[PDB]
């Protein structure tokens, strides 16, 4: 059996320019059972669809995740551009899988602000398709290098979404769960019931 | 430290089309976050064209698939290519460097440049819209927005004749450097506040509120203050 709840009921998600991936393999799993086991405020499958994904074996099936705040999961779908789509967790533009959403205000806000989660806020170029950039060396935005110190035109490269519980549904956190689902000339081993 | 100053713009007849240019100091252009906004004499301040330190361009509505925003890092210079101008792009133009968080909003400003041609978004509602008082007074000022600006993303600037609009009051009550104290933004949710305490002949200015809460950035109308 499959191991999405280790995936989905994770106690804490990764920040988003640190964004977790969990290989799937040599297992069942039955995406329509995942599909109606909880509220999904997204479920976008994109090639696929859960009822179609029982009736095959994949060959590399990846869980992604990571938490952004609400207005930016229309990021995390082919085509896309903005913050996240450019610098912190990037689809291809023909991607073959599921983008799954939820608002999770409950779990990861907290009264005079979760500061925990991150996002890349600087990059002097846009990610390639899930490509992650984990460094935290300073930006430099102008000709004088940094060299270590934060300060004018040198920036810390990440900023933190601040999630308390009042926030407005397009800043409070979502947890976001990207599964990519491949069919190759290679052994297909995480297979549907 | 930082300076902004456009280049081109001019007459032009309808469907035509121009480059305007914004030579930038302080700062390389082709590794920050730029924009363009216009001021018209109907829609007010309203922003254009913004472009990402990573090069992701992005466009209002009303100049999507007519306006093409790009820099060339060997000049150091930001351009906006405007074509199939029409009568209702007539504007004052300012490049504006981007504080990117929410929809950003914009600590450097140009010093515009005007163009003419010939022939879901929040909504922020200003009030009063003209202010007539005397020097020494005190002097508050409404910003209301249709949804509500949950992590007090407002911003206030003052406009003064003829010159492009100053940043003052960022994140609803945090003064930018260099403006004075008298200058007090309060308020949450729906309902903002600018008060300025002892009026100055200097004030005399308009008022402009900016939420970066939602894309579009949106400005209200403006509350001009009389001395
Ligand atoms: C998460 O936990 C609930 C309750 O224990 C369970 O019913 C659900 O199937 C789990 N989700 C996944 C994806 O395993």
């Amino acid at each position: 059996l499959c191991p999405f709840g280790e995936v989905f009921n994770a106690t804490r998600f990764a920040s988003v320019y640190a964004w977790n991936r969990k290989r799937i393999s040599n297992c069942v799993a039955d995406y329509s059972v995942l599909y109606n086991s909880a509220s999904f405020s997204t479920f976008k499958c994109y090639g696929v669809s859960p009822t179609k994904l029982n009736d095959l074996c994949f060959t590399n099936v990846y869980a992604d995740s990571f938490v952004i705040r609400g207005d930016e999961v229309r990021q995390i779908a082919p085509g896309q551009t903005g913050k996240i789509a450019d610098y912190n967790y990037k689809l291809p533009d023909d991607f073959t899988g599921c983008v799954i959403a939820w608002n999770s205000n409950n779990l990861d806000s907290k009264v005079g602000g979760n500061y925990n989660y991150l996002y890349r806020l600087f990059r002097k170029s846009n990610l390639k398709p899930f490509e992650r950039d984990i460094s935290t060396e300073i930006y430099q935005a102008g000709s004088t290098p940094c060299n270590g110190v934060e300060g004018f035109n040198c920036y810390f490269p990440l900023q933190s979404y601040g999630f308390q519980p009042t926030n407005g549904v397009g800043y409070q956190p979502y947890r976001v769960v990207v599964l990519s689902f491949e069919l190759l000339h290679a052994p297909a081993t995480v297979c549907g019931p | 430290e930082v300076q902004l100053v456009e280049s081109g713009g001019g007459l032009i007849q309808p469907g035509g089309s121009l480059r305007l240019s914004c030579a930038a100091s302080g700062f390389i252009v082709s590794r920050n976050y730029m924009s363009w906004v216009r001021q018209a004499p109907g829609k007010g301040l309203e922003w254009v064209s913004g472009i990402y330190s990573g090069g992701s361009t992005f466009y209002a509505d009303s100049v999507k698939g007519r306006f093409t925003i790009s820099r060339d890092s060997s000049k150091n210079t930001l351009y906006l290519q405007m074509n199939s101008l029409r009568a209702e792009d007539t504007a004052v133009y300012y490049c504006a460097k981007d504080v990117p968080l929410g929809s950003h909003y914009f600590d450097y400003w140009g010093q515009g440049t005007l163009v003419t041609v010939s022939s879901g978004e929040i909504v922020l509602t200003q009030s009063p819209g003209t202010l007539s008082l005397s020097p020494g007074e005190r002097v508050t000022l409404s910003c209301r927005a249709s949804q509500s600006v949950s992590i007090n993303y407002l911003a206030w600037y003052q406009q003064k004749p003829g010159q492009a609009p100053r940043l003052l009051i960022y994140g609803a009550s945090s003064r930018a450097t260099g403006i004075s104290d008298r200058f007090s933004g309060s308020g949450s949710g729906t309902d903002f506040t600018l008060t300025i305490s002892r009026l100055e002949p200097e004030d005399f200015a308009v008022y402009y509120c900016q939420q970066y809460d939602s894309s579009p950035l949106t400005f209200g109308g403006g509350t001009k203050v009389e001395i």
